[PDB]
């Protein structure tokens, strides 16, 4: 499976944790997603456009996790 | 390249 599509499937899930008011879950899934696209940006090619998509979700996914962390600690 | 939109819930 690609770094990618991993970190698709990742967040994919995060989402649907997030719904289920499952933010720890999510949270995790989040970070973790965001980690796989941070990685293919890095260790896979893509045109800048999808770098920009790439980055911009990033800052998006985490941003999200932050906060979910910040009042659930 | 698809990206999903995180969910925008009521949470704190």
């Amino acid at each position: 499976t690609s770094t990618l599509q991993k970190a698709i499937d990742l967040v994919t899930k995060a989402t649907e944790e997030d719904k289920a008011k499952n933010y720890e879950e999510a949270l995790r899934l989040y970070q973790h997603a965001v980690e796989y696209f941070l990685h293919a940006i890095k260790y896979e090619a893509h045109s800048d456009k999808a770098k920009e998509s790439i980055r911009a979700k990033c800052v998006q996914y985490l941003d999200r996790a932050e906060k979910l962390k910040d009042y659930l600690r | 390249i698809e990206l999903p939109e995180v969910p925008s819930e009521p949470l704190p």
